[PDB]
């Protein structure tokens, strides 16, 4: 009924009012060409590439500012139109260094591609360039100054998205500069996405320089496991190695957008990699075997061990398929300590419940909230794509955020409730001011992290947090369909490990140590060899010698998420799953293999021989394990805050203080970050 | 510019081998004759379209302007 | 449903083909062995030919089936006209390609293949 | 003897309605008096409602519960406690 | 004349390609993401079909990378998503199909940036 | 003329080599400068259409006029950059002439 | 070159060599890139 | 630039060498291991720098249209000096 | 405009002309008429139609189209008909070429066309090698181009470049022998395509 009509070309096109000429241009498959607008930023305008024809009007319109008419007829493709991008393409080159051959984004450059098929097919200025000297912004953007053409994509990205107001312009006219006026590095968890906005080779990928041509590489659509957000991504390889990681758009995860760890932490996978079985040999020390007799080994301890003698302690970076292998493999011993590094507090429903440990109202679902309240998190550094998307609703729906912890950065202004595990208390009595602020709300969003829950008091902080939750729908005002209470992970492989019926933390190990010891990917060092028995024999699988390797009796190589097809559960329990971009080097194998195969040498065959079956199997003891890209929603609230209350714990006094503080702990926080000399740099630029 | 040489089409009158014989032997001088017209009518200019969108551009215009660079490189990729 | 036939209009018709394929090429195999010198027995021939039709007999359409004939039979007319060579005769034998590990502890040793 | 349970149901369809009804009802009970029973309910759009018992060495039957009522429910989570 | 054939299309066992390599590989139907470095969106108009990725290794004279895989390269084209899984289907292939991303429709206003009293205010242009 | 190599690892000669008969990789050398790595020519692949050195931008990779490199071996013609310098260091004396007699048709 | 000598460059040869194929000089190929992928290396020291 | 390993292998310009326990090596036995011994790094580097009297320079790298594309290279910066990205010959503005 | 290429209208309006009078005379089987802006006339049949459509083509007197050019075949995945069959025909008398493009699948055959030419005895047993094209009543439909015993066939879009086997000569079994392909470098694919709309005036609805 409000939508009016709009012509493009002369074809009719219903359009809602305030849609802009470019907006109407795509809803008949016309991209008008651009530099300065992108459509997660604002309207800039300045570029002029969008120029185009209103059919009776004299003056050529920047489609991408300005609001369509009804009635209008834009000409796309008329001789004005045409004249007037060759004109500006003509301006754009003018003062561009011939550069394309030394330059990183040659091949994938909107600059030379509009230029073919937008722009004329020779030069007619005969004046001499333009050079701009390049400023250091830390190690992981180039700058190529020269090269840049005044689009301010950086700096609308940096100001609007991440929130950092560290980029500029300085001069004017033709000597107008784009930087940071002073020497200063911007150095933040999303500053790498200002090399894929940048529509030229102004800022590149540092690591990246040199190494590849975008023709010559392969995509491969692949899943992020850095944190819990299940970013999307596109794992560049070439020959057989991994070159780069790029975003890839899911409107309702990541937009276009990943976190510096997700982007530049791949060249960790080039160090210390386990690629051969290793076994003790007589003087203590781990030496090279054979997968038969690496295996071997293992067979003959867990065929002689059985119930509480063995356990298993899946890491951060374990995928589903191996998780329900190994538990499958433990329970036909009749153990039944499958473990996970990162603790969930077992009080009441536990893990009973999907609802309990879920992000129940969605990363879209923060767009749709009015207000939130964070707890013990901080949400910029555990999932960094999380907190974008927050900003984005604080910018655009005037979002109203308050924080219980501490005060930390976020790139946004937020009401600071203070550290203390009392405010909510006081919030549950309505005591505390903030409670008549939820008591409003209709959308209000409460969020705990899961870091917060690693405190020996966590299961009261998540029945305390639970409680204000529970007032809020008892109060009725929130519409009923919407949910209230969210768990933050940080942890790729947790939510699957709940799932699957894990026991969250390693509480059971320490209670009763084993004699057998499965580390699968952990490297946490939450278990030590002075927590088990003297000859504990322990088994490590997984992809880096780093923590759990030394210390193993044996090991066996396993693959990095780049290598194996894999299922990984996001914080929402949202499913999706990994493609292999290269094979495991050396001698590593698929872990969910390496079980499978120590299955059948202990004489104790798992009932599935491919990846298909072993989904099958996943489907069998949680089926939204398989449903990919599907949000599989959670209930009975109701029943999780019943049995919260049955026993209280008391809030320790300590405050809620988040492990990452700043962003040096960003950068190295599992073994992948922690091998690479990417995030080595950036951690020695920012502590220096 | 086929059209703007003179030359004649031998024929035969048997169709067997030596009549194509004959007129491959033919087609030769009737080559030489063509050939002899287009030394003459040879004209100036370029000698390749005049479009960078399609041909490539002479080396010293890609090595000092920026479209003949881009377009260039573009058409050797 | 409606499909145009290639010769069989169902199955019945195109088993017919089948089994006259089937005997012409056992027929022949006998001289197969001894025109290209082949170190096969006839029965190892014979064998082999029994092989090649039973991994086809699941096929339902009469269409694939007819097919299979028409690509039987220009596989016998070369055999038969001498177009092969002995080397094209025993490339139904993989007699250089080492036997593939079937099981799957066999298989995980040796990559990463299914 | 038993080790888990989990309880697999559609949160819509009409063949889940007694699950859905047997969770909202009478779960909780069912935890107090096993607190350390892992009860893992997973609710999985457009599935046939079912239920799975775990036994020792991992032996796993399941049965289904489509259509149940929340008595049946019930009456077949008594069936796997004894067993 | 016209026959009735009803049975499932399949011409596995009349196009050459050897046992393993229907059997064991895994076709991925999907519409290619948007390189994310240009803007440009007409690489993501055309469905394709892809195969699993397997094992390449250095070849021990030169170092290039040595393949085992005859589908390594092997991309297809289709219309839409149901021609793909048709194809798929008839050559035996297992696939698994992934739904079309779509950017969804943003609101954009140029007069934002001015804001009387929101933070949608550009502090700099 | 200085001795530093022409090259700057581009692709643009692998890109448009119609055999595929070239093999390059590339990083930032010490100094920080754009060079190659790997830079093979399989001459068993190459058909000496001199599409490379069309392509090329700074006249890196050239044919030269030497045609009596016959070998006894097939691994011999498998060129990497090492042979290919040392060519260049060999035969640039005529290269270069043979470069200044005919770039104006170029 | 008697009339014309060619430019001089430093790093031109300056003793020419002629075909060395079959011969201990013949050039042998080989990878010129470095190790891409480095294995993790175990402790010295014993500790299981 | 070029150095023997403790092999007495000659490391290239690449840094290439086969270590101690590379079979491969097994190829160079009764031959040779071809290598170029005018490493480009070092000799660029013997290039004096060139002191140039304005903000810019533009670079051809010598010969007209036989050097690379032109390029100007800004000398704003006196912590450094300006160097050509295809030929890497330096520009230091004087004074 | 030395650089664009000259238009035709006198022959478009010729052939445009020429393609109604074909599908006024051959409704039964002509499915579409088009020409080309370089001044091509395709006609697009039922595949029903190619003995007629084509003996139409050679015999009429307002036609004689006594030369087959070429036949040959495009294999188009998405297509329910994957196979498009064209007959590039040549008229002496008129000075004229036209093109007759049908279509087939895998199972379906085509009508052989050697009793209108006898040149296209060989172009069926090349499709038929090529493409695994059926012709029916071909006077002898057989492999043309490659090696005995081959299997598949290597034109169709999903024949992979190298194939599967390659060959060798073997000293233990004394004579050449085939095994799966491995490559000492795998060919290197290339993603070339732009992601910049080239040419608006095929631009398909959306
Ligand atoms: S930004 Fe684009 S046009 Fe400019 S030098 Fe780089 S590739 Fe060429
Ligand atoms: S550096 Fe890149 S993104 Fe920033 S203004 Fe310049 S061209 Fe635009
Ligand atoms: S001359 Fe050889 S190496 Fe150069 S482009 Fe041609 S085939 Fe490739
Ligand atoms: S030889 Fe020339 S075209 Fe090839 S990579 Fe080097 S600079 Fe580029
Ligand atoms: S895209 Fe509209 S002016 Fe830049
Ligand atoms: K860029
Ligand atoms: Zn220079």
């Amino acid at each position: 009924s409000n939508l009016i009509e709009v012509f493009v070309d002369g074809q009719s096109v219903m359009v809602e009012p305030g849609t802009t000429v470019l907006q109407a241009c795509e809803k008949v498959g016309m991209q008008i060409p651009r530099f300065c607008y992108h459509e997660r930023l604002s309207v800039a305008g300045n570029c002029r590439m969008c120029l185009v024809e209103i059919e009776k009007a004299p003056k050529v319109v920047a489609a991408c500012a300005m609001p369509v008419m009804k009635g209008w007829n834009i000409l796309t493709n008329s001789e004005k139109t045409k004249k007037a991008r060759e004109g500006v393409m003509e301006f754009l080159l003018a003062n561009h260094p011939l550069d394309c051959p030394i330059c990183d984004q040659g091949g994938e450059c909107d600059l030379q591609d509009q230029s073919m098929m937008f722009g004329s097919d020779r030069s007619r200025f005969l004046e001499g360039k333009r050079a701009v000297e390049d400023k250091n912004i830390g190690p992981l953007v180039k700058t190529i100054m020269t090269r840049c053409i005044q689009c301010t994509r950086c700096i609308r990205f940096a100001s609007e998205i991440a929130g950092v107001d560290d980029l500029g312009t300085t001069g004017r006219g033709n000597d107008m500069q784009v930087g940071t006026y002073i020497e200063k590095m911007f150095m933040s968890e999303l500053s790498g996405n200002i090399i894929d906005i940048c529509p030229v080779g102004a800022l590149t990928s540092k690591p990246y320089a040199f190494t590849a041509r975008p023709w010559e590489t392969r995509k491969t659509e692949s899943i992020d496991v850095m944190d819990a957000v299940g970013s999307n991504i596109v794992v560049s390889t070439r020959t057989g190695e991994v070159m780069r990681i790029l975003p890839r758009m899911h409107e309702d995860i990541n937009e276009e957008w990943i976190s510096d760890k997700t982007r530049f932490a791949y060249d960790g996978l080039k160090r210390q990699r386990l690629t051969e079985p290793m076994v003790r040999n007589e003087k203590g020390l781990l030496t090279h075997t054979t997968w038969e007799d690496a295996l071997s080994r293992v067979a003959g301890m867990l065929q002689s061990f059985q119930g509480n003698d063995v356990a298993a302690i899946a890491g951060g970076l374990v995928d589903a398929e191996a998780l329900i292998a190994l538990k499958d493999l433990l329970n036909r011993v009749d153990s039944d300590t499958l473990c996970t590094e990162e603790v969930f507090p077992t009080a009441g429903a536990g893990t009973d419940l999907r609802s309990n440990y879920l992000l129940n109202t969605t990363i879209a679902g923060v767009e749709e909230a009015d207000v939130v309240l964070l707890v013990g998190t901080n949400p910029r550094f555990e999932a960094p794509l999380f907190n974008a998307r927050i900003r984005k609703s604080w910018l655009h729906n005037d979002l109203k955020v308050a924080l219980i912890g501490s005060p930390v950065d976020l790139t946004y202004r937020y009401d600071h409730l203070g550290d203390s595990p009392k405010i909510l208390q006081d919030i549950a009595s309505g005591s505390h001011p903030f409670s008549q602020v939820l008591q409003e709300a209709k959308k209000p969003m409460v969020i705990l992290g899961s870091s917060a829950l690693q405190r020996n008091d966590g299961a009261a902080i998540l029945a305390a947090v639970s409680n204000i939750a529970q007032k809020i729908r008892t109060s009725s005002g929130v519409t009923g369909d919407w949910k209230v209470m969210n768990i933050l992970h940080r942890i790729a492989s947790q939510v699957a490990a709940l799932d699957l019926g894990y026991k969250p933390g390693v509480e059971a190990i320490q209670k009763n140590p084993p004699k057998m010891l499965f580390l699968l990917g952990a490297d946490g060092g939450c278990i030590t060899r002075q927590d088990l028995p003297k000859d504990c024999f322990i088994v490590y699988q997984g992809h880096h010698g780093d923590v759990g390797a030394p210390i193993a009796d044996v090991i066996l190589p396993g693959a990095a998420y780049t290598e194996k097809s894999a299922t990984y559960v996001n914080t929402e329990g949202r499913a999706q799953q990994t493609k292999v971009a290269v094979t495991p080097p050396g001698l590593a194998r698929e872990d969910w293999k390496i079980i499978r195969a120590l299955s059948e040498i202990a004489g104790m065959t798992l009932p599935y021989d491919t990846l298909d079956q072993v989904r099958n199997r996943l489907e069998e003891v949680s089926p939204n394990l398989v449903r990919y890209d599907d949000v599989e929603g959670a209930n009975y609230f109701q029943q999780a805050s019943e049995l919260s209350k049955l026993v209280n714990q008391q809030l320790l006094a300590d405050p809620l203080v988040p492990p990452q503080l700043t962003i040096k702990d960003f950068y190295m926080t599992d073994s992948i970050s922690r091998a690479s000399q990417t995030m080595a740099k950036c951690v020695k630029a920012v502590t220096e | 510019v086929y059209d703007q040489v003179e030359f004649d089409v031998p024929i035969g009158s048997r169709g067997d081998c030596y009549d194509r014989y004959l007129c491959r032997v033919e087609e030769m001088r009737q080559s030489i004759r063509i050939i002899s017209q287009c030394l003459n009518k040879m004209p100036p200019g370029e000698i390749k379209v005049d479009d960078a969108k399609v041909s490539p551009p002479k080396r010293a215009e890609m090595k000092t302007s920026m479209e003949s660079l881009i377009h260039h490189f573009k058409l050797y990729t | 449903t409606s499909v145009k036939p290639i010769f069989s209009r169902d199955m019945n018709e195109a088993k017919r083909r089948v089994r006259e394929l089937y005997r012409a090429w056992y027929r022949e195999v006998p001289n197969t062995v001894h025109l290209f010198q082949l170190d096969i027995s006839v029965k190892q021939g014979r064998d082999k030919v029994r092989e090649m039709f039973k991994k086809n007999a699941h096929i339902t359409d009469p269409r694939v089936v007819d097919l299979l004939v028409i690509k039987g039979k220009m596989e016998l007319e070369e055999t038969i006209k001498v177009w092969k060579q002995r080397t094209h005769v025993m490339r139904f034998f993989h007699e250089t390609e080492a036997p593939r590990p079937k099981d799957f502890l066999s298989k995980f040793y040796v990559g990463h293949d299914p | 003897g038993l080790r888990e349970i989990r309880i697999h149901l559609c949160q819509r369809s009409p063949g889940s309605q007694g699950v859905r009804d047997f969770i909202e009802k009478r779960y909780v009970e069912l935890k107090k008096a096993n607190p350390d029973l892992p009860i893992l309910i997973r609710e999985c759009s457009d599935v046939q409602p079912k239920l799975w018992a775990r036994y020792a060495f991992g032996q796993e039957k399941n049965v289904s519960l489509n259509n149940f009522s929340a008595d049946q429910v019930t009456r077949a989570l008594e069936n796997v406690l004894s067993s | 004349q016209l026959i009735t054939v009803d049975e499932k299309l399949d011409i596995t066992t009349i196009t050459g390609v050897p046992e393993e390599h229907i059997k064991t590989r895994k076709a991925r139907i999907f519409v290619p993401a948007r390189n994310n470095m240009q803007s440009g969106v007409n690489n993501t108009k055309k469905w394709k079909m892809e195969f699993d990725t397997r094992e390449r290794w250095e070849n021990p004279l030169m170092g290039w990378a040595s393949t085992a895989d005859p589908l390594s390269n092997l991309v297809l084209t289709f219309s839409t998503k149901e021609d793909a899984v048709a194809f798929a289907e008839k050559n035996g292939w297992s696939y698994d199909v992934e739904e079309r991303k779509v950017p969804k429709p943003k609101s954009k206003s140029y007069g934002a940036n001015f804001s009387w009293n929101k933070r949608t205010r550009v502090s700099t242009k | 003329p200085s001795g530093e190599e022409r090259c700057i690892a581009c692709k643009l000669c692998e890109a448009v080599c119609p055999a595929q008969a070239i093999t390059i990789e590339a990083e930032p050398r010490a100094d920080g400068s754009r060079r190659t790595t790997r830079y093979d020519i399989d001459m068993t692949k190459c058909i000496y259409c001199g599409f490379c050195q069309e392509a090329c931008p700074v006249d890196a990779i050239v044919e030269g006029p030497n045609f009596e490199f016959s070998t006894e071996t097939h691994e011999e013609l498998l060129y990497n950059k090492e042979k290919l310098l040392n060519n260049g260091d060999k035969w640039e004396a005529e290269i270069a002439a043979n470069i200044q007699a005919d770039y104006l048709y170029r | 070159p008697t009339v014309k000598p060619p430019t001089a460059r430093k790093f031109i040869w300056t003793n020419h060599k002629f075909n060395l194929s079959g011969t201990p000089q013949q050039y042998v190929p080989y990878s010129t890139t470095r190790k891409k992928i480095q294995e993790w290396v175990p402790p010295s020291t014993p500790y299981k | 630039g070029v150095r023997t390993s403790p092999t007495g292998e000659k490391v290239t310009h690449t840094g290439q060498v086969y270590d101690d326990g590379d079979y491969r090596k097994v190829r160079f036995v009764g031959r040779q291991k071809e290598v170029n011994e005018n490493f480009a790094i070092d000799l660029i580097a013997e290039q004096p720098v060139s002191q140039v009297g304005s903000r810019v320079i533009s670079c051809d790298g010598g010969g007209g249209a036989l050097g690379h594309p032109r390029v100007y290279i800004n000398l704003d910066k006196e912590t450094k000096t300006g160097t050509c990205g295809y030929c890497g010959l330096q520009f230091r503005q004087q004074h | 405009r030395p650089t664009v290429r000259p238009r035709n209208d006198v022959a478009h309006k010729q052939l445009s002309a020429f393609g109604e009078y074909v599908a006024e005379i051959l409704p039964k089987y002509v499915q579409q008429v088009q020409v080309s802006c370089f001044n091509e006339l395709e006609i697009c049949i039922h595949p029903d139609g190619v003995i007629p459509v084509l003996t139409f083509l050679r015999d009429h007197s307002n036609a004689q189209f006594k030369s087959l050019a070429d036949l040959t075949a495009v294999d188009i995945p998405t297509r329910q008909n994957r196979f498009e069959i064209v007959y590039n025909l040549l008229s002496l008398r008129f000075n004229s070429r036209i093109r007759v493009k049908t279509y087939t699948d895998e199972l379906t055959p085509i009508e052989s066309s050697v009793p209108v030419y006898k040149a296209a005895n060989w172009y069926e047993r090349e499709i038929w090698d090529m493409f695994g094209v059926f012709f029916a009543n071909h006077p002898d439909l057989r492999r043309i181009l490659t090696d005995y015993g081959f299997e598949g066939h290597p034109f169709r879009k999903d024949f992979p470049l190298s194939g599967y086997v390659e060959l060798r000569y073997d000293d233990e079994v004394k004579r050449v022998v085939a095994e799966p392909v491995e490559l000492a470098q795998e060919f290197r694919k290339f993603d070339l395509n732009s992601p910049w709309e080239a040419f608006p005036a095929y631009r398909q609805p959306p």
